[PDB]
């Protein structure tokens, strides 16, 4: 007998104040009971379980399920899981193919044997107790408890991975010419070694695993490239998403679009130029059929054009530079590609604007850059160089005059329309020679009736009456009137902190049709100076009296 | 050699804070650092039975080429029991902010000599993440007092007190203050003899049994303060007078008898913004009386240790920043202005980050705790970049203002 090393057990406890499961064992057919007894007899013979006396008060329901009409044992650990402590789950966040490195050889080994070589904490085994009902309920049912990590239990996947990692750790550290990764019951080893050396390293690994009594099926594993893994397709020199098929339908329900958006969202990480807004603006009742707008139908038609052919992403090469390029798609949609060599994307992606009342392209661009930056640190551990559709001069003007602090990491201008620009720019000082418009708005809170208008230094005046409106709309309306009736240069004086707060935010697009009209007016102007004064302070010009009525 | 019992607040479990993405350079540093701390018994690997986690990253202190490990114990700190010591609460040295020169020392390594309570160690767990989640993260927990934790100065306070006794009896004029991992030493001595007394102190610390070589010299007696000032012009345009009235109307929220009537009387009629307006006698008098009022202090402005300090920061452009510390609106305990050029000429975020640090440092000296910041920046921009420029061993709290405040130019 060759001495094998024990595997360190992990101290498991129940949540504070709680106790183990006490669930009644369900009555089983004589057919199923016979099946379970045989199974648990050899499991005991393998050391996976053990018979326990009447002392144990804990119980967990065990079922028997016909393995596709051929018996399988199924212990329902749902009650124990709710009462088991929280673990440090390590799978949280799967690797992304774009961050991996190409391998000449990637071998797979089965780790179904090593699972039952991981023992459970001695003081916790009692909580895993279950009963095999007796035939006709005429004897005390057979009581068992687990000795190894039970299938289905809360702590099993975490303890298994941490135990496997701890074993593979010296092998990985001493063999830096290979890479090892674990995916549920299977081990994946990759290397760029000469194939001869590669087969040996696998055997060394198998020999290393033997120290803990872990045997691989000593055979050439059927699994070979390409690998189907977490929705991806892994090839030795490239990667892609598992085939995206857009279904042909005359009737789309709420659920169908969710299936459509989800696939489009998933495919957007390698298929460039994927749009989803006009299909996401329909899900604003999964069986309810929703009519697809003409604007959305044209988007789906463009989607099928992009999903026409398979596209592949390359792997990461640490010796080269990392580049991210962004393009504006319109309607608050942005798309990007990340590459090292031209026309060879590591991955792609998209960004959608946040739900707000007002917004501009420069802000969205910044948000996209930050998202990509955060994603790129996760995947590659560094920040890509950016190629942006915005002039250097435009960015400088923006951030040196913006009230908030803002920053874009190292980037260059790429001239691929539609370019991002500033549409209007307010003056810092009053304009000499320009007509001065004192504007004001007011509305009766009850009748919803209100007035808006202005007075000027040249004697120009206007007051318009308005129905179905608020104080905030009439304040905005007043500014719009001044813009309409003024020349290319104009000074506007308002007491509305609300209006100022909006225009100081500098939107180029908005939900409110009122604000949009103002923006279209600002754009047409050569110079606009906005000035604020407090209300009701008897500041002449500020003519509340024309709107108070 | 013996540990002091530590627990959490009743009804609160340990911190379960996600580790945020780290760059390759910071991961390598943290690995290299944690390798050695494990060999020194400072930290120990842990298993999956430990669900608790606290973020970690890496910085470079003021003018240094050596990485420092920084743990974000902000969650653990607000969950660990209000650690009152045998001190019954140290009264914050109100003479510290009056000293001519204050140097700040890093006595963090001193904490590594005192062991941590075994039952509490599980709460200090942290993860060194891997790029792209390829390998599992390396999990450690502390075995000694961790830098950054609230209980570290409190526990070590019993030790630190009798370490500095030979220095405090010899120099009864020097004021010494300890916040977190930083030791604040202020004196009225000349900077030359100041640096010697500091060097004497760190050699007095190294001898006692404990990078304590870097110094951070402040000057509280030369610190910036801001009264409210109004313009002095020979010719006022309508726009000038309109901004003045706006500023006075705002200041009236702070000061009692502010009047704008006579000044507004000049604005009566609809004139051009750039038109010069001669001041009347009643207007000049009103403006004169208003200057007088603004020179006096604000009425009823006190500090309450049981309340939060709040800091507001405005970007003024051209590298300048203004800020106000208060607990009650219009009740400023401190105001200030910056214009620093520490390699941030083309970076708003680095400036803001240095501003937040400078304001926090000031706040520790004056009141002995950190303010809750309100930053003129989107959450997503700040969260992506502030760690790249952070050089302080502590970390304040902050929220984000998204609407442009009108009161920006009234502080410039
Ligand atoms: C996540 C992952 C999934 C699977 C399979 C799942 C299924 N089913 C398999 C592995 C092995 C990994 N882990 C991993 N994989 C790669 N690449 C890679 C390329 C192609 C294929 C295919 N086909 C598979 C993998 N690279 C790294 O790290 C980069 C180290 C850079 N080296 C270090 C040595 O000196 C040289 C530089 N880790």
């Amino acid at each position: 007998m060759v001495p094998i090393s024990p595997i360190e057990t992990v101290p498991v406890k129940l949540k504070p104040g709680m106790d183990g499961p006490k669930v009644k064992q369900w009555p089983l057919t004589e057919e199923k009971i016979k099946a379970l007894v045989e199974i648990c007899t050899e499991m005991e013979k393998e050391g996976k379980i053990s018979k326990i006396g009447p002392e144990n008060p804990y119980n967990t329901p065990v079922f028997a399920i016909k393995k596709k009409d051929s018996w399988r044992k199924l212990v329902d650990f749902r009650e124990l899981n709710k009462r088991t402590q929280d673990f440090w789950e390590v799978q949280l966040g799967i690797p992304h193919p774009a961050g991996l490195k190409k391998k000449k050889s990637v071998t797979v080994l089965d780790v179904g044997d090593a699972y039952f070589s991981v023992p459970l904490d001695e003081d916790f085994r009692k909580y895993t107790a279950f009963t095999i009902p007796s035939i006709n309920n005429e004897t005390p049912g057979i009581r068992y408890q687990y000795n190894v990590l039970p299938q289905g239990w809360k702590g099993s996947p975490a303890i298994f991975q941490s135990s496997m990692t701890k074993i593979l750790e010296p092998f990985a550290a001493q063999n830096p010419d290979i890479v090892i990764y674990q995916y549920m019951d299977d081990l994946y080893v990759g290397s760029d070694l000469e194939i001869g050396q590669h087969r040996t390293k696998i055997e060394e690994l198998r020999q290393h695993l033997l120290r803990w009594g872990l045997t691989t099926p000593d055979k050439k594993h059927q699994k070979e490239p390409p690998f189907l893994w977490m929705g991806y397709e892994l090839h030795p020199d490239k990667w892609t998403v598992q085939p995206i098929v857009l279904p042909e339908k005359d009737s789309w329900t709420v659920n169908d679009i969710q299936k459509l958006v989800g696939k489009l969202n998933w495919a957007s990480q390698i298929y460039p130029g994927i749009k989803v807004r006009q299909l996401s603006k329909l899900l604003r009742a999964l069986t309810e059929v929703i009519p697809l707008t003409e604007e959305a139908e044209l988007e789906l038609a463009e989607n099928r054009e992009i999903l026409k052919e398979p596209v592949h992403g390359v792997y990461y090469d640490p010796s080269k530079d990392l580049i991210a390029e962004i393009q504006k798609q319109g309607q608050g949609q942005w798309t990007y590609q990340i590459y090292q060599e031209p026309f060879k994307n590591l991955k792609t992606g998209k960004y959608a604007r946040m739900r707000g009342a007002h917004t501009n392209d420069v802000k969205q661009l910044t948000e996209a850059v930050q998202k990509i930056t955060t994603e790129s640190i996760v995947i590659w551990g560094k920040t890509p160089k950016f190629k942006l559709p915005i002039q250097k001069e435009t960015w400088e003007t923006w951030w040196t005059e913006y009230w908030q602090a803002t920053w874009i990491p190292e980037w260059e201008f790429v001239n691929t329309p539609p370019l991002v620009k500033l549409w209007y720019q307010l003056e810092k000082e009053p304009i000499v020679g320009a007509e001065t418009f004192y504007v004001d708005g007011a509305a009766n809170r009850e009748t919803k009736l209100g007035k808006a208008g202005y007075v000027t230094n040249k004697g120009r005046q206007k007051v318009v009456p308005l129905t179905n409106t608020t104080n905030q709309k009439t304040e905005l309306q007043a500014i719009y009137l001044a813009l309409q009736d003024s020349g290319l240069e104009v000074n506007i004086v308002t007491d509305s902190q609300y209006a100022l707060g909006i225009i100081q935010a500098q939107p180029d697009k908005s939900e409110s049709e009122l604000v949009n009209q103002i923006i279209e007016q600002l754009i047409k102007k050569e110079k606009v100076y906005l000035a604020w004064v407090p209300a009701h302070k008897g500041i002449g010009g500020n003519e509340q009296v024309d709107k108070l009525v | 050699i013996e540990t002091v019992p530590v627990k959490l607040k009743p009804g609160m479990d340990g911190p379960k804070v996600k580790q945020w993405p780290l760059t390759e350079e910071k991961i390598k540093a943290l690995v290299e650092i944690c390798t050695e701390m494990e060999k020194e018994g400072k930290i120990s690997k842990i298993g999956p039975e430990n669900p608790y986690n606290t973020p970690v990253f890496a910085i470079k202190k003021k003018d240094s080429t050596k990485w420092r490990k920084l743990v974000d114990f902000r969650e653990l700190n607000k969950r660990t029991q209000d650690f009152w010591e045998v001190q019954l609460g140290i009264p914050h040295p109100a003479g510290l902010k009056k000293k001519k020169s204050v140097t700040v020392l890093d006595v963090g390594d001193a904490y590594f000599s005192v062991p941590l309570d075994e039952d509490f160690r599980k709460y200090t767990a942290f993860t060194i993440p891997s790029i792209n989640n390829e390998t599992p993260g390396i999990r450690y927990q502390y075995n000694v007092l961790p830098q950054g934790w609230k209980g570290s100065p409190a526990i070590f306070q019993s030790s630190m007190t009798k370490i500095l006794e030979p220095f405090k009896k010899q120099n009864p004029d020097i004021v010494i203050y300890q916040y977190m991992d930083d030791l604040y030493v202020g004196s009225d001595l000349e900077i030359g003899q100041h640096r010697t007394k500091i060097e004497e102190l760190r050699q007095h610390l190294l001898r006692w049994g404990l990078f304590l070589w870097m110094g951070y010299e402040l000057h509280p007696d030369k610190w910036t303060v801001q009264p409210i000032v109004l313009p002095e012009k020979d010719s006022w345009t309508v726009n000038d007078i309109q901004k003045l009235v706006g500023k006075l109307n705002w200041a009236s929220q702070i000061y009692p008898g502010i009047k704008v009537r006579q000044l507004s009387k000049l604005l009566r009629g609809t004139k051009a913004l750039t038109e010069v307006i001669p001041l009347t006698e009643e207007a000049e008098l009103e403006l004169a009386e208003n200057r007088e009022i603004l020179k006096e202090p604000v009425h009823g402005v006190y500090y309450d240790p049981s309340k939060d300090l709040i800091a507001e920061i405005q970007k003024q452009g051209q590298g300048q920043w203004t800020y106000q510390i208060y607990q009650e609106p219009f009740k400023n305990l401190k105001t200030g202005k910056y214009a620093r050029m520490r390699g941030a000429h083309t970076n708003d975020v680095k400036q803001l980050t240095e501003a937040v640090q400078k304001i926090t440092t000031e706040s520790i000296v004056i009141w002995g705790k950190t303010p809750k910041f309100k930053l003129p920046i989107q959450k997503e921009t700040w969260e992506t970049w502030w760690t790249e420029y952070w050089q302080a061993t502590w970390i304040p709290e902050w929220e984000f203002v998204n609407t442009p405040p009108l009161v920006k130019l009234w502080y410039q």
